[PDB]
């Protein structure tokens, strides 16, 4: 338990190192959000089976309703970033700068 | 004379997005 | 109540008022080839009405007591001045180009707010999809530098698309003898003195570029001076026409009422076209506007909002 | 968008933050940010142009990673006491977490890249709610937990976002930019007193609000947009440079304004725990925070710059933007001193 | 009582009495050590009831 | 005081509801009327000072700039009534307005109790008087001129702020009766010293030191007029008025930190009153001496001793009115040449006799002439000075020269000469403007007449 | 480890020469590498090679000036002794902007560098000595 | 002195401080990419910071 | 009216301000002590609920 | 060019209303300016005061 916790917050830096350090793609960042998402899924469900608290079993359903809501509105902005620009990618995206 | 107002040279260096 | 989503949810739609000659139709042509006895007439026959071609005095006709001003506050500019004296230092060409392509804009909005409020058609005459003629034709004799031309095209460029374009227009056509000789025998001693290459210019513009650009989203009805005569005739034929191919075919309540709050604005309207793109021919001055601006804020029927003037005739302005 | 759309995302906007403040558990609280942010991007991307993706997306990208980490935090503090709640006894790494990702989320220096831009890429309304309303929710998890937070990197932040926005105002010729760096430097104020009696810092955000939203109304009403814009105001709604003025002297906050309340009052409660030299260096780059606003306000009220030829049709035509409430926010702030001591 | 272009004239005297109304009410507020001050101390005339009012 | 203050603010509806046709008489003469009953507060049978609230007090340093700054208005309002009389009514009256707001902010600087209350008007004194520079000056360097006045004071001003609040936080009132009475001697340390240095340098740099003064040459020499009066004539003072009501909580820290400020302030008024003897524009050496004169107060108050602290009100009254009168008397030219450099017109003497003897009147005022509250104070301060040290009267006498020096030019290369025949446009001369002089001088005279008044705490 | 730059105070100025003037010198470089962090991932280098050459320049020089700083300090805290002076660390900060006017060539780089980090440095020193708790815990 | 030397030492001196500051501190450029690095920047500061004072 | 006047007035005005220099101080002092050790009304910050725990019998004993 | 006025020329007063006194155009507010002036600016404040 305390092993695999360890291993799941190691994992949900290793996502957030990801969407942090980009590439020239997007949904690429999309996915390491979903990592993330799904690391914290995870230690919440396992501190829950282990304390046996019933009562915060709710909590997790919420993460992934509330985290699949972000994904669809990020795949949206997405097709509106290809609709404008063709490609997807994030270096396209320079001109509030100016 | 006059009292002195802008004029185009003075406007202009308003307007290059970032001063 | 001034119109809103309020008035709209109430039940203020727009697509209830349309019922056949719902039509924003606009007649074009050159110099002189009949278009306001023309307009005129399929207006009467239709049942749309008549709006004038917007000279340099549409704002002041259309607000406060509706007289022509003096020409320091509608504009600073002279159609005369421009037929005597094309090559102005004095930047009266473009001053006049650029105060007319507003005027026709202010007249295409107010156009627009009749039509959508009360779904009455609308016939105009050279609006703002037939302005650019004149600029081209002055661009190409030395009229113009070519830095108005850009100012021109970044204006239109900001403020055509948000409209809609008409339904159909009506480009009569003339050679530029006739139309020559026409002016001759029409009694102005400024438009005598006018070239032919200006308004073989004129013509070269509208036939190239607004005849096939228009037929991509209306509906042209090219006739002649023969066939410009007898509107009877042009009328029968916009009876019949099938208003296809356009931008007005994907249009719904929500789309028209966003376009009729952006029309019942007149400062939305017009604030694309007062940018501070410092042009020596549009650009006047702190002292010289200011002068100006308290000169009209002086008259008769200005100075305050229009209700709350007493000095007109207006009462009950301690409880408005 | 037609009402129902409007009526929905309206109540989403509204009941993000309103979750936020009404609830214990850090859940729902986590929920309500989360309102916050989708409700928005419709509003963000609206006019449908790359200005306005790239804004959305700068947006939502940042925001999603603030609130992973938020609920990293949320979720070790779960673990670690079994309760959504942070108590004392918590580890201060998961507070400075939390702590570092609502800075991303308000915008405060050195995560505040994101801001201008936004706010650059989107109308002067959705600057106006960006900037005031999604501020409040972020600052209300601080405010009930401000015991707990460590009182160093909550200053730092707060001097880089004072730096940081002055430096970069005194050269940015658009104003949805110079609202940012305000706003950055506002934020930077109210972050560095709220270990110090958080009611100072509602007192700074709401006398920032009240300053703000009538400016946004004033750049609103001719849709000005940059300082050649906003010059342009003698000649079409001249009767505004009174009120423009004594706000942005307010915003940059001299003593007769009540927008040096909350500046002169920080210090105070400051310097009545030792906080000495960093109030110092705050207090000497408000002024430049203060000059660009000088500039401005020469710009558009002391030195009347040329206009144009089609500007009189404006004044042919008629008026009935201001909604009545400009007059008295504005009013309330530039001249509210006098009754600082029932505000405080 | 035609065109009263000249009723202005009463707004700076209509200041002048009532800042000095004002004056009065704060030395009406301030109206302790009104007779305890170790330097004046004067026991009350036969017809007097306040020293300075 | 309230007495003072409130009819100050009514002659604000006063502007804005008169006819535009009755608007400057009405107001001028209710403000000769304020400037009339601000001299109840001169009726001091006694040696204790006059508090009216906790706000307000009145000490014989707070009466003299009280009774000059109400009676500066109507004065900045006559001299400020050719130009912006073709402007437009509102601009006219929005002047007018600032105006009143000075006279009221400075008011309520000189009869405040507490050192915060003098802060925030100490400080809402600059909105009026940068707008005054910055929309009706005729130059372009009025923005640059505004950004200097503003910011040197502002960088001063906030040490200022921070130092109360520490007196605050240390102490618990702030007001200066309390802060005279329980003040306790000061440790000697750095941390004590930098203290000193934020109370001092806001002050310092309105007075101002040689070190830092150029916002003041810029300002005076692009400032309508009206600015330019009150420039010269109390938001100098506004300084000296404030150290001197500041220093009673620095002992003994005043005996060392005051060396560098005392010597900046000599060797600088020496330099600037070179300067003035070689100046291309009349507003500039008025601006130079002015500088030259404000040292003397700088190192006055800096020794602080009665003879010192007495000099000092001297100089600053008497100051203020002769620099006042001068900038209107070189306006006066300007309004018709719209030209300061002076050696332009040199010949005058012949068209304008008479406004050349106020000239004159103002000159010996500014240079030591004995019969005046001009020398009493330079003299005071010198003897103050070398009661200090007796090496310093090495450098008041340069001065004392280089003052004649430059004070003769200005007069002779302005009036005295051949006249320049190319000036069709010298009008004769203005009622309005010589009554300006007169009520600039006629005060001279009557405090030369009783300086019993023009003293400070101290006697 | 904190106690390594705690062992800055453990003695006065004047002595231990050496360590003081190394550990500034590893501060200035601490600092330098964060400046090179920042001007690397904004305002990226055209190459690897130039941001490396970015990072070692950023580096150097503030290590350069921690040095000058620390030999500076101890040195005139040794002549002229006088530990409680914060002279000393006014000509170490003084010392400091030359450098910085050395390494980057200007000299107005180098007057302002002096007089600010020299203020800085006196503030500091007084600020030690007087005892002011920036980042201070909350007591009211 | 007084038109050069004090101009060039005490205002313009801190007009060209706060303008270069200014210059090479907002000429950024509008990638997410670099402001995320700045960010993972300013984590492992924060985290260095926290693991040393403690 | 006389000196009597302004001699008194100037007493009742120092009243006051001591009065007040006295009682901020105070306050000071209190805040301090009060966030410091948490005995008094002001910073008692907040614990969890109590009436939200179940008593009840469960479904083992060992609860 | 950019559309300026040119700069109105010098003034001279005395042609109308030569008993100008410095006050406005019209001439009799220029007398109840001055009057106003002297008499509360002398006779008032320089004497009542002294
Ligand atoms: C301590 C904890 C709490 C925190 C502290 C409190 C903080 C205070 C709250 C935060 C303050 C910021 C809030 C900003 C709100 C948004 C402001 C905004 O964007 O409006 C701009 C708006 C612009 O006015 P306008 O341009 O004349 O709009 C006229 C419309 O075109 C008119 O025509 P229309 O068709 O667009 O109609 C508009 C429609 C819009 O009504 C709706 O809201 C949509 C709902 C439709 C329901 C179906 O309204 C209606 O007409 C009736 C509804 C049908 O101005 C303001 O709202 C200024 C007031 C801002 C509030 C300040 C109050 C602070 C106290
Ligand atoms: C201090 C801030 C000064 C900023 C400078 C603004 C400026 O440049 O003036 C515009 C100036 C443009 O000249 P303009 O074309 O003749 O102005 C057109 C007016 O809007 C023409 O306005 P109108 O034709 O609609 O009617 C005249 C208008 C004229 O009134 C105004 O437009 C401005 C009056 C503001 C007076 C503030 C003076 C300071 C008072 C101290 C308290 O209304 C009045 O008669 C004024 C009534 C009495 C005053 C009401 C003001 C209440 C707000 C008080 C705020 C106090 C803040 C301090 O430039
Ligand atoms: C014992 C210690 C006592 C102190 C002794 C002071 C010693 C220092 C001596 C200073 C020498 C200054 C000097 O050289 O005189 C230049 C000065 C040059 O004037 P100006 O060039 O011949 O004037 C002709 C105009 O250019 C051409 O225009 P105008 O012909 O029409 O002028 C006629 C006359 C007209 O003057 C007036 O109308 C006087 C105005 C006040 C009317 C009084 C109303 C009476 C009712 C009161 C109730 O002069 C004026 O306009 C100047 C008016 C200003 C007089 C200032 C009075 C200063 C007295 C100082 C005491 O000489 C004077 O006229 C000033 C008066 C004499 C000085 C006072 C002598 C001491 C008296 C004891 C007190
Ligand atoms: C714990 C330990 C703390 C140690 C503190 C170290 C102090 C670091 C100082 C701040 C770094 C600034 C580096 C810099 O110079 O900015 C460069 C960068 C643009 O790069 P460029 O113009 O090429 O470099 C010019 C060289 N001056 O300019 C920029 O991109 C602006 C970046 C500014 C971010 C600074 C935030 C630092 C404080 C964060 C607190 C968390
Ligand atoms: C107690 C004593 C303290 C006194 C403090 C007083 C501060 C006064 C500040 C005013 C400075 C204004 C100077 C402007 C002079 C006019 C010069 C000009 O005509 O414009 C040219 C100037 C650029 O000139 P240049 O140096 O050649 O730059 C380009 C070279 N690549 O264009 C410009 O650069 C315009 C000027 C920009 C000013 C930048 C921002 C100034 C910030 C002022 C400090 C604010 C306080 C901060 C406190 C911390
Ligand atoms: N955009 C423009 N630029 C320059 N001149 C213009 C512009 N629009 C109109 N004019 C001028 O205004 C005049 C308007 O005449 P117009 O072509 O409207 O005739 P009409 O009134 O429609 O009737 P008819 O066609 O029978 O003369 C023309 O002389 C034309 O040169």
């Amino acid at each position: 338990m305390p092993s695999t916790f360890f291993n799941l917050t190691m994992a949900f830096s290793l996502s957030l190192l990801g969407t942090l350090m980009f590439r020239s793609h997007l949904m690429s960042t999309l996915l390491c959000l979903e990592g993330m998402v799904l690391s914290l899924f995870i230690m919440t469900s396992v501190t829950s089976l282990n304390s046996n608290s019933m009562s915060s079993m709710p909590i997790p359903i919420t993460i992934l309703v509330f985290a699949a809501c972000e994904a669809a509105v990020g795949l949206a902005l997405l097709v509106k970033v290809s609709n404008t620009y063709g490609t997807d990618y994030v270096q396209n995206l320079n001109l509030l700068q100016c | 004379a006059r009292q002195w107002q802008p004029d185009i040279e003075w406007a202009e260096q308003f307007s290059g997005a970032v001063m | 109540l001034r119109y809103g989503l309020l008035a709209a949810i109430l039940g203020d739609k727009t697509t209830k008022k349309l019922h056949e000659y719902s039509r924003v139709i606009t007649v074009d042509g050159n110099i002189c080839s009949g278009k306001n006895k023309l307009a005129k007439e399929i207006a009467q026959q239709l049942g749309m009405k008549h709006y004038p071609e917007a000279g340099i005095q549409y704002s002041s006709t259309t607000t406060g007591d509706g007289r022509p001003l003096d020409i320091e506050f509608s504009g600073s500019c002279s159609l005369e001045k421009f037929y005597d004296d094309p090559k102005s230092n004095d930047g009266n060409s473009y001053r006049l180009q650029s105060w007319l392509y507003a005027s026709r804009l202010l007249q295409y909005a107010d156009a627009l707010e009749h039509l959508l409020s009360t779904g009455q058609g609308v016939v105009l005459e050279r609006s703002i999809y037939s302005d650019f003629v004149f600029l081209e034709a002055m661009y190409n004799q030395g009229y113009i530098r070519k830095q108005c031309v850009d100012h021109y095209n970044e204006i239109k460029r900001l403020t055509l698309p948000e409209y809609l374009p008409p339904h159909a227009v009506i480009y009569i056509d003339v050679p530029v003898p006739e139309v020559q000789s026409r002016i001759q025998k029409k009694g102005d001693p400024h438009e005598m003195k006018v070239t032919s290459a200006y308004l073989q210019d004129i013509e070269n513009a509208y036939k190239k570029t607004f005849l096939p650009k228009m037929s991509e989203m209306c509906e042209v009805l090219v006739y002649d001076s023969w066939e410009a005569e007898d509107p009877t005739k042009v009328v029968e034929d916009i009876e019949y026409l099938k208003y296809n191919k356009g931008p007005w075919l994907k249009q719904d309540d929500w789309t028209f009422h966003y376009l009729r709050m952006l029309v019942q604005d007149k400062t939305e309207v017009l604030n694309y076209t007062t940018i501070p793109v410092y042009l020596p021919e549009i650009t006047i001055g702190a002292h010289q506007g200011s002068r100006i601006y308290n000169s009209f804020r002086e008259l008769p029927g200005r100075k305050y909002a229009p209700g709350y003037n007493a000095e007109v005739g207006d009462k009950w302005i301690w409880l408005k | 968008m037609n009402p129902i759309t409007l009526a929905i995302i309206y109540f989403t906007i509204f009941l993000g933050p309103v979750i936020t403040m009404s609830s214990t558990n850090l859940m729902l609280m986590w929920v309500g940010l989360e309102f916050s942010l989708l409700a928005i991007i419709p509003m963000l991307i609206n006019k449908k142009n790359p200005r306005s993706t790239e804004a959305a997306t700068k947006y939502f990208v940042t925001q999603a990673t603030a609130s992973m980490i938020i609920l990293l935090a949320i979720v070790l503090n779960y673990k670690q006491l079994g309760t959504w709640m942070f108590q004392q006894q918590t580890n201060g790494l998961i507070l400075n977490m939390t702590l570092m990702a609502l800075s991303m989320k308000l915008g405060l220096a050195p995560f505040h890249f994101w801001l201008p831009e936004v706010t650059q890429g989107i109308p002067l309304h959705m600057g106006l709610i960006l900037l005031t309303w999604q501020k409040i929710a972020p600052l209300s998890i601080l405010i009930q937990i401000y015991p707990l937070l460590n009182s160093t990197i909550i200053l730092m932040l707060a001097i880089t976002s004072i730096f940081m926005g002055a430096w970069g105002g005194l050269n940015q010729t658009q104003m949805r930019k110079i609202m940012a760096y305000s706003s950055i430097a506002h934020m930077g104020w109210m972050l560095a007193i709220l270990p110090y009696n958080p009611s100072l810092t509602l007192l700074n955000l709401m006398i920032y609000i009240i300053l703000t939203a009538p400016m946004f109304m004033a750049l609103m009403l001719n849709n000005s947009m940059t300082i050649n814009s906003i010059s342009l105001l003698w000649n079409k709604t001249p009767a505004m440079l009174t009120m423009i003025s004594l706000m942005l002297l307010s915003l940059g906050g001299l003593p007769p304004l009540t927008g040096f309340l909350p500046k002169w009052i920080i210090i105070t409660e400051l310097m009545k725990n030792n906080c000495l030299i960093m109030a110092t260096l705050m207090a000497m780059m408000a002024l430049l925070n203060l000059f660009f606003y000088t500039r401005l306000i020469y710009s558009t009220s002391l030195t009347m710059f040329p206009t144009n030829n089609n500007s009189k049709m404006m004044t042919h035509q008629t008026k009935t933007k201001p909604n009545l409430m400009f007059s008295t926010l504005a009013i309330m702030s530039t001249m509210t001193l006098p009754l600082a001591p029932q505000l405080i | 009582q035609l065109l009263r272009e000249h009723w202005v004239h009463i707004l700076v005297p209509a200041g002048f009495v009532f800042g000095c109304y004002l004056d009065r009410k704060d030395d009406e507020k301030l109206t302790a050590f009104r007779n305890k001050s170790m330097l004046f101390q004067r026991e009350l005339r036969p017809n007097e009831e306040v020293t300075w009012k | 005081m309230l007495k003072i203050i409130l009819p100050s603010l009514m002659l604000l509806p006063l502007t804005w509801l008169s006819s535009p046709k009755k608007t400057w008489t009405n107001v001028t003469s209710y403000s000769f009327l304020i400037s009339l009953t601000s001299l109840t507060l001169l009726w001091q049978t006694d040696e204790n000072y006059k508090n009216f609230s906790n706000m307000f007090s009145s000490d014989p340093l707070s009466t003299p700039l009280i009774i000059l700054t109400a009676w500066l208005l109507p004065l900045m309002l006559m001299a400020s009534q050719n130009h912006l009389k073709k402007d437009n009514n509102v601009l006219q009256k929005l002047y007018i307005s600032m105006l009143i707001s000075l006279q009221i902010l400075l008011i309520m600087t000189f009869s405040a109790t507490e050192l915060i209350m003098f802060y925030i008007l100490f400080e809402a004194t600059l909105i009026p008087t940068l707008i005054i520079i910055t929309r009706w000056g005729n130059q372009t360097e009025r923005l640059n001129a505004g950004i200097y006045f503003l910011f040197y004071t502002l960088i001063g001003s906030i040490p200022l702020l921070i130092a109360l609040i520490l007196i605050q936080n240390h102490v618990g009132t702030l007001n200066l009766m309390i802060l005279s009475f329980t003040t306790h001697t000061l440790d000697a340390s750095w941390s004590n010293n930098l203290l000193w240095l934020a109370c001092m340098m806001a002050f310092l740099i309105k007075m101002p030191l040689y070190g830092v003064h150029l916002w003041l040459p810029k300002a005076h020499v692009e400032a309508p007029i009206a600015g330019s009066m009150i420039l010269a004539a109390i938001l100098l003072k506004l300084g000296s008025y404030g150290m001197i009501r500041i220093s009673i909580i620095l002992d003994p820290l005043t005996k060392y930190m005051a060396y560098p400020f005392i010597l900046l302030s000599l060797w600088g008024m020496i330099m600037t009153s070179s300067i003035c003897l070689r100046q291309t524009d009349l507003k500039s050496l008025i601006a130079y001496s002015s500088v030259s004169h404000m040292a003397l107060v700088i190192a006055s108050i800096m020794i602080q001793t009665p003879w010192s602290f007495m000099g000092a009100t001297m100089l600053m009254i008497a100051h203020g009115l002769t620099s006042s009168l001068l900038f209107c008397l070189a306006n006066s030219n300007y309004e018709r040449i719209h030209s300061r450099t002076m050696i332009m017109a040199r010949g005058l003497q012949m068209v304008f006799p008479l406004m050349a003897t106020w000239w004159l009147m103002a000159s010996l005022a500014n240079l030591a002439l004995p019969p005046s509250i001009n020398l009493m104070g330079e003299l005071f301060i010198t003897m103050s000075l070398f009661s200090w040290s007796n090496f310093t009267i090495i450098l008041m006498g340069i001065n004392i020269i280089i003052t004649g020096m430059y004070s003769m030019y200005m007069i002779i290369t302005t009036q005295r000469g051949k006249l320049t025949n190319h000036m069709i446009n010298l009008q004769p001369s203005h009622t309005r403007e010589l009554t300006l002089m007169a009520l600039h001088m006629i005060p001279l005279i009557l405090l030369t007449t009783s300086p019993k008044l023009i003293t400070g705490l101290t006697m | 480890v904190k106690r390594f730059f705690e062992s800055y105070h453990e003695v006065p100025d004047g002595t231990q020469c050496h360590r003081k003037t190394y550990i500034t010198t590893a501060l200035g470089g601490i600092c330098g590498i964060i400046g090179s962090a920042y001007s690397v991932s904004l305002n990226p280098a055209d190459s690897t090679l130039e941001a490396v050459a970015r990072v070692g320049r950023y580096t150097f020089t503030a290590a350069a000036i921690g040095a000058m700083f620390g030999l500076t300090t101890c040195v005139s805290a040794q002549v002229r002794e006088k530990p409680d002076d914060p002279l000393n660390y006014f000509i170490g900060g003084c010392a400091g902007g030359l450098t910085l006017g050395a390494r980057t060539h200007s000299y107005g780089t180098a007057a302002m560098g002096c007089v600010y980090m020299g203020t800085a440095a006196a503030l500091f020193k007084i600020g030690k000595l007087e005892g002011w708790e920036l980042f201070p815990t909350p007591k009211v | 002195l007084d038109l050069i030397w004090l101009e060039k030492t005490i205002p313009k001196s801190t007009s060209t401080l706060h303008t270069n500051m200014t210059t090479l501190t907002t000429n950024q450029k509008g990638l997410i990419k670099l402001y995320f690095m700045s960010f993972l920047i300013n984590i492992i500061l924060i985290i260095i910071l926290y693991s040393i004072n403690l | 009216d006389g000196p009597e006047k302004n001699y008194e007035k100037t007493l009742a005005i120092l009243q006051i301000e001591s009065e007040k220099a006295e009682l901020r101080l105070k306050e000071q002092e209190v805040r301090r002590l009060m966030r410091a050790r948490g005995d008094g009304p002001w910073y008692q910050f907040p614990t969890p609920e109590k009436e939200f725990i179940d008593h009840s019998p469960k479904a083992t004993p060992d609860n | 060019q950019w559309q300026e006025d040119p700069e109105p020329e010098d003034e001279n007063v005395y042609a109308k209303n030569p008993d100008f006194h410095g006050y406005d155009s019209d001439p009799v507010v220029d007398v109840w300016n001055m009057r106003a002036v002297f008499f509360f600016g002398f006779s008032i404040v320089l004497v009542f005061g002294t």
